[PDB]
RNA sequence: ACCUCGGAGCAGAACCCAACCUCCGAGCAGUACAUGCUAAGACUUCACCAGUCAAAGCGAACCUCAAUUGAUCCA
């Protein structure tokens, strides 16, 4: 559970959410995957690499959509 | 061995007598013009059209439009010349002309395009993105009534549909506001539905809203048959499309087998089909507007997922089919290691019996 | 090749198969394009990337340098970084 | 006519490349992509290996 | 191989174990004219040790 | 066991009819090849204009071959505000009422396939200019492969 | 200290290298100039 | 005598490798060919031998269509401007119909 | 007299096909300096050796030619 986890700060904890909010779920919890090793030694270290690389993230195509959304600005431009 | 032709040669029309006598292509854009139109014609071999083209049923698509509006041509033509030579006499149309700075009224020139063509374009526009396919089986309609829908956003701003563009369902959370030149005394119904976006039925689709008995211009005093549902295009899913239907109704209907209740937050019930809703209604109403736009997914479609549908919302990514990569022989003559590494399962070393 | 040595009355090996070839425990043979360091101004890029790859022998190739080397060189060596370790087992292969 | 001629780099990772060139011009001042440094730096004649 | 050796009961955990008791239990055969160093203790089944 | 919600039926393939989905995905085909003839027919949507002798017509088609969007100085719309309908002035009209009629469908990226006297002429450079400044991108972003 | 010595050796050649890129750039557009001008003649 | 020499050399082995209905894989060489004999069509890509693979994986298809040059290209372009009026020169096409689809849209996750 | 390589006929239409058979050539030249790296799938001169094409990807940019050639050891 993100919100309620004490051991991550409060401005990394809210900065976790808006930016990984692909991976929360309805409940509240942030979820982790690994897949790359035949090993659940190395896939949990794998988890917790994940887990470390985002707190520290926290702490510290796109041509396409930006085009397109460029052109919806240019449809939004009326006024009343 | 010869086998005559089944058909004319393509160039046997051609007299061969002097070569000299016969009139020239001068210009690759003549010789392109005549190549794409005997590229256009049937042909009796085999074509790239027949392999790759789409094979439409020859059963010249029913018009279930309203009928096309009545111009007299010989007037027409009269005020079209007489505008076309009174700006020809005004001397300063000729010297932003030759001068290169002339300009032109776009506004103005979208307005009466709308008047004039914009229907026959619509409809094409329609048919390439195959709502006469889906929603209506292949029957076409020219839309024959502007059907002005914008999205009120911010306190001054407007998201508009024309005729597909991209509106995030955030902008789409809200009823959009819906205007269309009418009289008095004639009977509407305007139906939003997204074509793409049933989770479970590859066939159907989902009806979002379903305003029925709409007296004239004001949208605000129908019978609301079915509450607006905003778009919820799934995440990865792709690009969805919404369309807006508007039918002329002469006669009042009853709208009692089509009325989804008091706010209607399941999909089984929000199931739709238009192709069923005209074919049970058909002696009734006669399709005269459609404008349709683009949907994609949104932190707006998180919330209608989790709070509004008490929902977990779905996931999809798009995947590919797995490499060929041929029989694996026992001795693979002139291929490498990296041979080997591709019918490699697994990246991390085995130790079998030890 | 000798197949009864003077001194000792065993089959011996041939140390040019050795020193050209390396043999993978499942039964094949590696060895190197022929010509891969020669004339590389003349060759090609592509060309000069197909003489640097490793390569694989035939199975009458593989048949032939089996009986030409001893069964010494056929065991299997648990080396302590070798980059052909994967290399030396088959997987998914069927008939 | 020709030479094959060996051009080092100049930014002294001790990369080079050979080429031909006529042997009646000048030493060879070349604009060529250098892997250790990653990217396209100048490259001058120093040696003529063998004559083409 | 490890695992199955002490579950069979050829290997004493209760005692320390070195290359004499590997080679007396029989779980590895070791060969110092073939060039062998010793014993790697490698990663399969890490999962159920 | 818990009651599953009827709703969240959802089926394990997901069926998208949309013809412009995997196009604007950027993971759809592209007909590559036909290298030793003109037009190349690798793209998705095709600008394509007929200067006639008397009127300018410029088409948006598919590949297939269908006319997505067209405007051309043979309708009304566009004949009552040109002095002529074969100027550089026509022509930079029609790119304008064109850009504007691609933003409104949602066409944004296209190929257009000039011929060198075609791109050397003005018409076509103030045909692109009008385009580029109207909002529509006469490149087409590249297929995503993997 | 044979790496440190390496890595400043081409440390110091590419805060050396995009003058050379200038001037051999203006010293080739002066072989154009020149082969311009003896075609000229 | 017999001062004529040469001549010696061997059969290419070129031509067509994949007929017509034969179900191909991308990179597979449809043909190879010594001159420009069979044209790429569709999904049909040319190498510098010009020859002929599959760009994508399907069905060959042989087809008869017009021939547009580029622009650019002068020998082609002079024959054309030198073709009389009414006449549409013809080659023959490769082409690679595919038979998959890009890939599918599939549920991963509940969130 | 010839010995290696390529093109045309013999060998008319998938491939292949000989003669101290009939003709013509080759043992380079020019451009470039990403002519960088890497990697699915293929072709193959009837073996092998050798040779040929190439999607995607990284990084950049925004080759012509028909043959035009020589293995290992060793230096
Ligand atoms: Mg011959
Ligand atoms: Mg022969
Ligand atoms: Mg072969
Ligand atoms: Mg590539």
């Amino acid at each position: 559970h993100l919100a309620t986890a004490e051991w991550i700060a409060e401005p990394v904890r809210q900065k976790i959410a808006i930016t990984h909010k692909n991976k929360i779920n309805r409940l509240g919890e942030l979820i982790l995957t690994s897949e790359s090793s035949r090993y659940q030694f190395r896939n949990l270290a794998d988890c917790l690499q994940k887990i470390r690389d985002m707190i520290t993230e926290a702490s510290q195509k796109l041509h396409r959509i930006r085009i397109e959304n460029m052109n919806r600005e240019r449809l939004r431009q009326k006024r009343i | 061995r010869r086998t005559p032709p089944l058909g004319p040669m393509p160039n046997s029309d051609i007299d061969l007598s002097n070569l000299e006598r016969l009139e020239k292509y001068r210009s690759f854009d003549r010789y392109r013009r005549r190549a794409e139109q005997e590229a256009q014609a049937p042909h009796w071999w085999r074509t790239y059209r027949e392999y790759f083209g789409e094979k439409t049923d020859p059963k010249e698509k029913i018009d279930i439009g309203l009928p096309p509006p009545k111009v007299s041509r010989t007037q027409q033509l009269l005020e079209r010349k007489q505008a076309i030579q009174e700006l020809r006499a005004n001397v300063e149309e000729e010297r932003a002309a030759r001068l290169r700075t002339a300009s032109v009224p776009l506004d103005a020139v979208r307005a009466e395009w709308e008047r004039t063509c914009g229907p026959y374009h619509k409809q094409r526009l329609a048919e390439y993105y195959g709502l006469y396919r889906d929603l209506f089986h292949g029957a076409t309609f020219v839309p024959r009534v502007p059907l002005h829908v914008a999205y009120a956003v911010g306190e001054d701003d407007l998201m508009p549909v024309y005729c597909g563009n991209e509106v995030t369902p955030t902008e789409a959370a809200q009823a959009p506001e819906v205007t269309y030149e009418a009289e008095e005394g004639s009977l509407w119904t305007l139906l939003l539905t997204s074509l793409d976006g049933h989770l479970l039925e590859p066939d159907a689709e989902y009806l979002h809203w379903l305003l029925t008995n709409i007296p004239g211009n004001r949208v605000a005093e129908g019978q609301v048959t079915c509450p607006y549902l905003p778009p919820f295009p799934a995440r990865g899913s792709g690009i969805h499309r919404l369309a807006f239907l508007l039918f002329k109704q002469d006669q009042p209907i009853d709208f009692s087998e089509d009325a989804r209740p008091s706010p209607c937050y399941q999909l089984a019930q929000r199931t739709f089909r238009t192709f069923d809703f005209y074919k049970k209604h058909q002696e009734t109403m006669t399709p005269a507007g459609l404008s349709f736009f683009q949907c994609r997914w949104d932190d707006s479609v998180t919330y209608i997922f989790h709070q509004l549908l008490d929902m977990r919302e779905p996931v999809f990514e798009f995947v590919r089919p797995p490499p060929y990569h041929p029989k694996q022989k026992r001795f693979p003559h002139r291929q490498p290691l990296r041979y080997l590494d591709r019918y490699r399962d697994s990246h991390e070393p085995t130790y079998g019996i030890y | 090749l000798t197949y009864f040595s003077a001194r000792k009355g065993k089959r011996k090996t041939v140390k040019a198969v050795i020193d050209r070839f390396l043999r993978l425990h499942c039964g094949l043979w590696v060895r190197r394009k022929a010509g891969y360091k020669k004339k590389l101004w003349k060759k090609t890029p592509a060309r000069k990337k197909r003489l640097r790859e490793f390569v694989f022998c035939n199975k009458t190739q593989s048949k032939l340098l089996d009986k030409m080397t001893t069964s010494f060189w056929k065991r299997r060596n648990w080396y302590v970084d070798d980059p052909y370790q994967k290399y030396h087992d088959r997987t998914n292969l069927k008939v | 006519k020709n030479i094959l001629v060996r051009m080092v780099s100049e930014a002294g990772t001790g990369f080079c490349f050979n080429t031909k060139r006529n042997r009646l011009r000048e030493k060879l001042t070349l604009l060529h992509y250098d892997p250790v440094v990653k990217q396209r730096v100048l490259f001058v004649e120093k040696k003529k290996i063998r004559s083409l | 191989r490890l695992q199955y050796l002490i579950d069979l009961g050829r290997v004493d955990p209760s005692q320390p174990i070195d290359l004499t008791q590997l080679v007396n239990g029989r779980g590895v055969t070791i060969q110092p004219l073939k060039r062998d160093y010793g014993v790697q203790l490698v990663e399969e089944g890490a999962d159920t040790f | 066991e818990v009651d599953p919600v009827e709703n969240e039926a959802v089926a394990p393939e997901f069926t998208n009819r949309n013809p412009r989905n995997l196009e604007l995905l950027s993971v759809a085909r592209k007909e590559r090849g036909w290298r030793t003839v003109f037009p190349s027919r690798e793209f998705w949507h095709r600008l394509r204009v007929i200067r006639t002798q008397h009127h300018v017509e410029a088409l948006v088609e598919h590949q297939n071959g269908k006319v997505v969007v067209s405007a051309s100085t043979r309708e009304w719309a566009i004949k009552k505000h040109l002095y002529s309908t074969r100027n550089v002035v026509a022509c930079e009209s029609i790119g304008r009422v064109l850009a504007q009629r691609c933003l409104e469908a949602g066409i944004n990226f296209m190929v257009y396939q000039p011929t060198p006297w075609e791109a050397a002429s003005d018409s076509m450079k103030r045909l692109q200019s009008a385009m580029t400044e109207g909002g529509v991108v006469l490149r087409e972003p590249q297929r995503i492969y993997e | 200290q044979k790496r440190r010595e390496r890595e400043q050796h081409i440390a110091e050649c590419m805060a050396k290298m995009p003058q050379m890129i200038v001037n051999w750039q203006q010293q080739q557009r002066e072989n154009w100039e020149k082969a311009q001008a003896d075609k000229e003649r | 005598s017999s001062k004529n020499l040469g001549g010696k050399s061997s059969g290419r082995r070129q031509g067509i490798k994949k007929m017509e209905g034969h179900y191909v894989h991308a990179g597979n060489i449809i043909a190879t060919q010594r001159h420009f004999r069979w044209h790429p069509g569709a999904h049909v890509g040319v190498g510098k031998n010009k020859c002929l693979y599959a760009l994508e994986e399907g069905i060959v298809r042989y087809t008869k269509e017009v021939y547009v040059p580029h622009p650019r290209n002068t020998e082609a372009v002079d024959l054309i401007t030198r073709l009389p009026k009414g006449a549409v020169l013809y080659k023959t096409f490769v082409h690679v119909v595919p038979a998959k689809p890009e890939g599918t849209f599939k549920l991963v996750a509940m969130l």
